[PDB]
């Protein structure tokens, strides 16, 4: 009964090179998705400091 | 044919490597090169481990018999698993 | 040879795992290559130096284009000992608030770390001025890697 | 920006791809 | 050898035996896929709690995402074993040898195609088990601690 | 049965043989055709058991070897206490023992040296000690210089009486075989005579003249009029003043009425906030009970009569399903191999070390004790170091007994049969174990000191942070310091104070101890402490299980104990002798024991010792940091190890400036180890060659050939330099630091 | 060559209980040994890989994963109780190979019949520097 369903859902994903050539393009363009799309409130990064630094010693440089 | 073995014409015939090689590769053959009458030879040079207690055993001058490395074996390293 | 490595055959039947070891040491060595003769040595000799040069001339480009496209050049002119050099733009996904403040330095939009290894003094000292040198500068660079 | 979409891959699909492609080199067997 | 009551028991190797890995009486699809729902089931947990994110409303799909990116990693990671080892027309390796001594059939789980049926069905295992964990801990999500 | 054979002047004391070297050693006896033969005479000069095949003259040799140990020991003893008589301030000491300064040894003013003469308290002048005798010359009350010069004399005639004692038994009436052979009555005697007597004895020395001086002392009197000791045992009258039970004779003891003597015999617990140290009545109830124990204990095993068991008698009755047999035999090998017995002997005085320098700084049991900082601090140190030492040699030994004397044909058990047929998985799991304990205790300290530089905290291994708690730890203390509630009744206070309940003990504005709180740093402390000591047990059972025969080498036990390495055949085999597991033990039993000792120091000087104000607030030596900067490496260097050495470097031109000296030679040689644990011999051989040549030029070639030192005496080399460059660094940097800031 | 070799046949096996020096998987895809020996009397040796067991009266019949261990033992077996033995290599394909003796008599004393494999007529210094031999296979031990 489950056999049939878990054949025909996942029956493309069965050639082995095709696999990868699926899984590893697939991860890569998530992963650069994902990224390109993060969201600033879960980051620290996506978006600056938005304070005034400190200068360093002697003056500035 | 992984390490090799040669022996040279120092070889006094006093036969310690033979009784101390461990795994059964040398042996020795009738000369006319020395009073025993006898030199060494190597026709069993795959299970040569590679272990130098052989030459460190020859009391000649320098050596007699060397052990020269080469490539690597599944035999020639001690390997059991 | 059936296997890597392609360049000595002793190795490639050596079925513990050494092989890979010695089978990245003893690759741009030639005298002890397989089947090596004199003028095949010297070919490659020339074939490698080619490369160590695209290498290098990658490298300077490389070096040139990070400054010109993040670096402070043309604003430091205005003061070359008030206003601390730039190397490359900060992008670190493993970042706190706080790293992101004590980073964005020497008048950035952004964390950045300070340029030490002295190519200011030296691309000013010749007499460049603006970003469009240097953008120029790392085309012809890269043209000659590629060359 | 442009770091957004570049370091992530230079840091992480393309070693990937890089390791497992001379992992299958390494492995052959001709 | 020596055979202690761990390694030689009943209850031990009924229950090693049971497991899929070794129950040939199955398609290897089908152990590929169970053992692959199981992992995926199982990552999810720590993963999610103890997240960079679990301070934020968002850790639940935050957590399930990199259990599946994991479970993607790993997959591709058996599919390259595979091709490494196993070659594509040759015979396999399985213990075909039971503990009586019953001359085994040749475990097609241990062939080229047969260990490509099994990344495949890990891979979409894993990733089903990773969802159904993420859609039983954040809608019905009443009888857990978390 | 048993008796007294012995036999008559084996070795007559004839000079003979002092002027021909290596006369035990046929080959060393030849000559030194060239150097290394004088590396190889000190090097194999105590092995007895290669000079020999019988065990009777081995047995004789360390009898007597036994006794030149106990001459040199007794010998050291009487230096300490001429050096505290004639040459200390000890008097003074007594006078005030709150701010004086224990001094026991001034320098000859010579080459400048005059500055160690520093400014030591009570008009003296001498280098400041740290060994902590003046609280035992305190408990013991010496209270008197004459006491400490005849004590010195006796001393001195006690060591020559042992090295007589030593020549005459080996020499003269050296014992047989079925004397040394007989442990029943040697465990019979030692159990009952020597430990207990020994304690009933001293509890006597301490209820008849310790307790009523000490108890004067604290009362507050110059020790000048304090009555003489044997006045105390002469005229009751005294003793009577001080305890009405004690003037009841013998009556109440006798008739089972004991708890008259209670004032004296108690069972107090907790410290003496006149001292900080223990109710001496409590050490003495002690003493007195161990003693009896002892004495009881001393009856189990058929000597002579019909009585008692047998140790051969007790063994081969335990035989269990799982491993068969049992303990069958084993009676022999214990008993026909001298190195299981010093491997079992020094495991076990190893753990007995540590245990003790444990127990000293929790329950200081000496007066005016916990309030010299330096002294509980070094004392500590020093017996775990003697510890850690004694467990590596008990390992290397135990691996000697399994190469040589170990063999199934005779000496045969079916339990170390069993060991050794599965050793691969226990080397295996303790491994496993090993990088499991590694990954998971030192990996957290990388992490947290990772997202500290990252700016951010709130994802940290902390108290404030992403918490790990030492529950166990915590639920024990609650139990020690709510078990003198009910489960002891007969107790005054929890066992030690250290326990996390009660007050504080502090005299002279200092403090002594008080309860002592568990944060998430000693959850990881400790757990570095296990993952280290199950590494250094990973390597020395390896060695020991694998001295016999590993897969890789089949016959390695027919190559000997100490040999360099089986040739660079079969890829390489360097280091496979048991003795070069032991080699590497070493650096690791060093590393456990060198953090042992810093989280030991930093946790002290951070939460137990310091000051005490006027009003009561508590200011502690270093700030109380603990908690909040022992959980980064970066911190570990930081707050502690950067700060905590300046008194060591800041030392010159004072009194302490000897210890900023060895902070650098300690240093030096740990430098000078690496040039012999890096290089090998033959380019060594090859360089010596040369200068032998350029020497031979100059007719200066010594017969006695050149030889670069064999690998093994290399490495040994390199190792000994090693620890001692470790161990002398950690010194100069421990007593600097406290006795400059303490 | 009136030096056959014997054939290495099935007789029973040494008692011991079994343990963790045995055979991996490496004697089961490329090859192990078996050495053989007949036995004096019933009594206990140290086996190469671990512990002690006891031997039968008769042929014996033990396996081993390397012909060192193997030597080993027959070594020690010579040395301790003055008996011989020989022993066999085995291939997965069921061939069985004849190793150690090769004529019957040890290899440490003359037996005339044996070739003259890798000797080289000239002390050790006369060898030859590599650049005079170098770009090709051959090298200077050769
Ligand atoms: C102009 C620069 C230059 C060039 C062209 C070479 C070229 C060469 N060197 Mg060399 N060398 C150089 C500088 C240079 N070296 C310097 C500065 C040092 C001192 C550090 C050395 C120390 C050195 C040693 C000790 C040896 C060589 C060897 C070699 C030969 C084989 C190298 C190989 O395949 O290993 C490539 C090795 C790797 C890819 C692994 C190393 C990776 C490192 C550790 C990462 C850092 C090759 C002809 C070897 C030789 O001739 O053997 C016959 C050899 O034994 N070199
Ligand atoms: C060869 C020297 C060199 C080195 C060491 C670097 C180093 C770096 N580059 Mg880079 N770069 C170089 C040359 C170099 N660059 C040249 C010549 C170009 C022009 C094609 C670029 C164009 C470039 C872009 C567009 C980006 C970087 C970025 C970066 C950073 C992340 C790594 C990355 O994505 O690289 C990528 C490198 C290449 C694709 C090589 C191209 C040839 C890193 C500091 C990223 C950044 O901004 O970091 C903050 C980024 O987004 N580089
Ligand atoms: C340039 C390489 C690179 C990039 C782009 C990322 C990218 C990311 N990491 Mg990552 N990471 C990397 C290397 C990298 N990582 C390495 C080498 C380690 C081991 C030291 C880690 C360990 C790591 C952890 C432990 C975590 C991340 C997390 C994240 C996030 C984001 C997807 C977080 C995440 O998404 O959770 C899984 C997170 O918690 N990283
Ligand atoms: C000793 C093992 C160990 C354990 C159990 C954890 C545990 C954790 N790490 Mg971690 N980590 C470790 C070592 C470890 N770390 C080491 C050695 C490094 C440096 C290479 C890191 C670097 C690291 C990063 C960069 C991050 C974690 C994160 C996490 C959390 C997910 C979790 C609490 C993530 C976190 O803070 O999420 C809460 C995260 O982003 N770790
Ligand atoms: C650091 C370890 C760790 C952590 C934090 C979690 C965290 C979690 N697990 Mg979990 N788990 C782990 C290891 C871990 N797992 C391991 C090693 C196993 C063995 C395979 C499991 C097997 C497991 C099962 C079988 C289930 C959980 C479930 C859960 C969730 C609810 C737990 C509850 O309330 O009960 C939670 C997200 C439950 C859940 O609904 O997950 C979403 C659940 O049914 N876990
Ligand atoms: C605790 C110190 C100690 C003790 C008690 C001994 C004890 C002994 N050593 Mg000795 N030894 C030691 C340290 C010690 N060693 C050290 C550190 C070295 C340098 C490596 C040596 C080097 C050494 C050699 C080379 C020899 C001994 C020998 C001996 C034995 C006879 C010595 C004798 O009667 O002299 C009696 C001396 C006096 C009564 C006074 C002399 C002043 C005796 C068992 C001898 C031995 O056992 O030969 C079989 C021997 O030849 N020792
Ligand atoms: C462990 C034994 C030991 C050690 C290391 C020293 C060490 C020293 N003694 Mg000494 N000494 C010792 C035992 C010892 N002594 C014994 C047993 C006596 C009694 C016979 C003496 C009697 C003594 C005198 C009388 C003097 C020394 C002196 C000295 C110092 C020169 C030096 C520090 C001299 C010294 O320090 O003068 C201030 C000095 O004059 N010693
Ligand atoms: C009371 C305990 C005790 C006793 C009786 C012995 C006795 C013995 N040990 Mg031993 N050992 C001990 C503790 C002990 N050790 C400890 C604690 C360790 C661990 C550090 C060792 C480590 C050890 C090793 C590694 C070896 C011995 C060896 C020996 C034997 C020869 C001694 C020798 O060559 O030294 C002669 C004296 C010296 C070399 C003087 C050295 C002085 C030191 C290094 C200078 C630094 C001190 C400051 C001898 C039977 C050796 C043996 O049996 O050889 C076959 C051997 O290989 N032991
Ligand atoms: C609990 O051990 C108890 C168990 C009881 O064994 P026996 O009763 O056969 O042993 C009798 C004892 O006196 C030891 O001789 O010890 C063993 O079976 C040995 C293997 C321990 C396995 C420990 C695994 C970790
Ligand atoms: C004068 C002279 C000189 C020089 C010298 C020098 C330069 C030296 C140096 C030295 C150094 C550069 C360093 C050293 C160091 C030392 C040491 C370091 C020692 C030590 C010792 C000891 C004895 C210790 C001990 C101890 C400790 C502390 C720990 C443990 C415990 C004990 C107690 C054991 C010349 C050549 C000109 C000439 C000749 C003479
Ligand atoms: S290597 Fe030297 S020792 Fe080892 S076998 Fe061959 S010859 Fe005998
Ligand atoms: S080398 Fe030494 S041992 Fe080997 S044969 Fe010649 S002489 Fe006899």
């Amino acid at each position: 009964l489950q056999s049939k369903f878990f054949n025909t859902f996942a029956a493309p994903f069965t050639k082995r090179g095709l696999l990868l050539k699926f899984l590893l393009i697939g991860g890569g363009s998530l992963v650069a998705y994902v990224s390109a799309s993060a969201s600033p409130d879960l980051l620290p990064i996506k978006k600056g400091p938005q304070l005034p630094p400190t200068p360093g010693p002697r003056g500035k440089i | 044919m992984s390490h090799s073995v040669k022996i040279y014409d120092t070889c006094i015939g006093c036969t310690q490597c033979v009784r101390a090689c461990p795994t059964d590769v040398l042996e020795m053959i009738p000369w006319d090169g020395c009073k025993a009458k006898q030199i060494a030879s190597a026709p069993r040079t795959e299970d040569c481990v590679g272990c130098k207690r052989c030459e460190s055993a020859c009391p000649t001058d320098f050596l007699s018999v060397r052990v020269y490395l080469g490539p690597e074996t599944t035999r020639s390293m001690a390997l059991s698993y | 040879e059936l296997r890597f490595p392609r360049f000595s055959q002793g190795l490639a039947q050596d079925p513990t795992t050494r092989r890979i070891w010695f089978g990245i040491a003893t690759a741009h060595d030639f005298e002890s290559h397989d089947d090596i003769t004199e003028e095949r040595l010297y070919q490659n000799i020339f074939a490698s130096h080619f490369g160590q040069l695209a290498i290098i001339f990658l490298w300077t480009s490389g070096n040139l284009f990070h400054v010109a496209w993040q670096g402070n050049f043309e604003s430091w002119i205005q003061d070359p000992l008030h206003v601390r050099p730039i190397a490359h733009a900060i992008w670190d996904p493993h970042f706190g608030q706080p790293a992101v403040e004590a980073f964005t330095r020497g008048g950035a939009a952004g964390p950045v770390n300070i340029a030490y290894s002295g190519v200011y003094q030296w691309w000013y000292t010749i007499g460049l001025r603006t970003n469009e040198d240097l953008y120029t500068g790392a085309l012809f660079l890269l043209f000659l890697s590629t060359l | 920006n442009l770091p957004s979409i570049f370091v992530p891959l230079v840091g992480l699909v393309f070693p990937a791809i890089a390791m497992t492609s001379l992992f299958l080199y390494v492995q052959k067997k001709k | 050898s020596l055979e202690t009551p761990v390694t030689s028991s009943p209850l031990v190797a009924w229950y090693l035996s049971n497991l899929p890995a070794y129950r040939t009486a199955v398609s290897p699809l089908l152990r590929g896929i169970e053992v692959g729902l199981a992992h995926g089931y199982l990552l999810v947990g720590p993963f999610a709690l103890t997240g960079p994110l679990r301070n934020t409303p968002v850790h639940g799909q935050a957590g399930t995402l990199g259990a599946i990116g994991l479970v993607s990693i790993l997959s591709v990671c058996l599919t390259m074993y595979g091709v490494a080892s196993f070659n594509e027309g040759e015979p396999s390796t399985a213990p075909v040898l039971t503990l009586t001594g019953r001359k085994k059939e040749a475990d097609k789980l241990q062939t080229a195609e047969g260990w490509s049926q099994f990344t495949g069905g890990f891979f979409f295992g894993g990733v089903s088990g990773a969802v159904w964990a993420y859609f039983l801990l954040y809608v019905l999500d009443l009888p857990y601690f978390f | 049965e048993v008796k007294i054979v012995v036999d008559r002047d084996p070795v007559k004391t004839s000079f003979e043989e002092w002027a021909r070297p290596g006369h035990f050693s046929r080959t060393l006896a030849k000559g030194p055709d060239t150097t290394t033969w004088i590396w190889n005479l000190h090097a194999d000069a105590h092995d007895f058991d290669s000079h020999t095949g019988d065990l009777e003259e081995i047995s004789r040799k360390v009898f007597s070897a036994h006794f030149g140990q106990l001459s040199i020991i007794f010998l050291w003893l009487s230096g300490m206490y001429f050096h505290g008589a004639r040459f200390s301030n000890y008097e003074a000491w007594l006078s005030d023992p709150t701010h004086i300064g224990p001094s026991a040894q001034v320098v000859w003013p010579i080459v400048g040296q005059e500055i160690l003469n520093g400014d030591v308290g009570g008009g003296f002048r001498g280098i400041q000690i740290t060994s902590g005798f003046f609280q035992l010359w305190r408990a013991s009350g010496i209270t008197s210089e004459l006491q400490l010069y005849c004590t010195a004399i006796g001393a001195l005639v006690f060591a020559a009486l042992m090295l007589f004692a030593g020549w005459f038994h080996y020499h003269k009436a050296a014992p047989k075989l079925a004397w040394f052979q007989d442990v029943e009555s040697m465990l019979n005697h030692h159990l009952a005579g020597l430990l207990g007597l020994g304690s009933l004895s001293w509890a006597g020395h301490q209820i008849h003249v310790s307790l009523p001086i000490n108890q004067f002392l604290d009362a507050g009197v110059d020790p000048k009029e304090i009555p003489l000791p044997h006045e105390f045992i002469l005229n009751r009258d005294l003793l009577a003043q001080l305890y009405p039970s004690f003037a009841e004779g013998a009556t109440p003891f006798f008739t089972l009425n004991w708890s008259k003597y209670a004032e004296f015999l108690t069972f107090r617990g907790g410290l003496d906030p006149v001292t900080g140290g223990l109710w001496l009545t409590d050490i003495a109830h002690h003493h007195l009970a161990i003693a009896i124990l002892f004495l009881i204990a001393g009856h189990m095993y058929r000597t002579n009569w019909g009585i008692g068991h047998g140790l051969k008698d007790i063994l081969e009755a335990h035989k269990g399903p799982f491993t068969g047999q049992g303990h069958k035999g084993l009676y022999e090998i214990l008993t026909t191999s001298w190195h299981a017995q010093l491997s079992l002997n020094l495991a076990m005085l190893g753990s007995t070390t540590i245990v003790v320098a444990h127990h000293m700084y929790s329950m200081p049991p000496y007066p005016y004790l916990a309030t010299d900082y330096g002294t509980q601090l070094s004392l500590f140190t020093h017996h775990m170091w003697i510890g850690g030492f004694l467990i590596v040699g008990a390992a290397a030994h135990a691996a000697i007994f399994m190469v040589r004397d170990y063999d199934p044909t005779t000496r045969y058990n079916d339990l170390l049969d069993r060991v050794l047929r599965h050793r691969d998985a226990i080397i295996s799991h303790l491994n496993w174990v090993c990088i499991f304990l590694g990954f998971h205790s030192f990996g957290l300290y990388i992490h947290n000191d990772t997202m500290s530089a990252l700016g951010r905290p709130q994802d940290m291994f902390s108290d404030t942070a992403i918490q790990l708690q030492p529950i166990f730890a915590q639920w024990v203390q609650n139990i020690h310091a709510t078990a003198p509630g009910v489960t002891a009744p007969g107790a005054t206070t929890s066992t030690s104070l250290t326990w996390g309940g009660g007050e504080l003990v502090a005299v002279g504005g200092k403090v002594a101890l008080l309860p002592i709180p568990l944060g998430t740093a000693d959850f990881l402390v400790h757990h570095i402490h296990a993952f280290t000591i199950h590494v250094t047990v990973l390597i020395l059972l390896k060695g020991v299980l694998f001295a016999r025969s590993s897969r890789l080498i089949p016959d390695k036990a027919n190559l000997g104990f100490r040999f360099p390495c089986d040739g660079p055949g079969r890829g390489g085999t360097c280091q496979v002798s048991a003795w070069d597991h032991v080699f590497l033990g070493l650096f690791w039993m060093y590393n456990a024991i060198s953090v042992v000792i810093f989280h030991f120091s930093w946790k002290m000087q951070s939460d137990v010792w310091g000051t005490i104000s006027d009003q009561g607030v508590v200011t502690h030596i270093t700030g109380g940091n603990f908690a909040q900067s022992s959980i980064t490496i970066n911190g570990w260097l930081r707050d502690f190890l950067w700060a905590q050495a300046s008194q060591v470097i800041q030392s010159y031109g004072s009194s302490l400036s000897a210890y900023g000296l060895f902070f650098l030679g300690a240093h030096f040689v740990w430098a000078f180890s690496l040039m012999f644990l890096f290089s090998g011999r033959g380019y060594w051989q090859e360089l010596i060659e040369s200068i032998v040549w350029a020497h031979n030029k100059l007719k200066v070639a010594p017969a006695t050939q050149p030889r670069a030192l064999s690998i093994i005496q290399g490495r040994a080399v390199g190792v000994t330099h090693y620890l001692l460059g470790g161990i002398a660094t950690t010194w100069a940097f421990f007593l600097a630091r406290i006795i400059a800031v303490g | 060559g009136f030096v056959p070799p014997q054939l290495d046949p099935s007789t029973p096996s040494p008692i011991f209980g079994g343990s963790t020096g045995g055979l991996l998987r490496k004697a089961q895809v490329e090859e192990f040994y078996v050495i053989t020996w007949t036995s004096p009397k019933e009594q206990v040796f140290e086996m190469p890989t671990g512990g002690a067991a006891i031997m039968r009266e008769g042929p014996n019949l033990l396996k081993l994963a390397r012909k060192e261990q193997c030597l080993a033992l027959g070594n020690r077996l010579r040395s301790k109780y003055k008996i011989a033995y020989q022993f066999y290599r085995v291939f997965p394909n069921g061939e069985v190979q004849y190793l150690h003796p090769k004529d019957g008599v040890y290899p440490e004393k003359v037996n005339a019949g044996r070739q003259g494999v890798g000797q080289n007529f000239r002390s050790i210094g006369k060898n030859v520097s590599p650049i005079e031999v170098k770009f090709t296979g051959k090298n200077s031990f050769d």
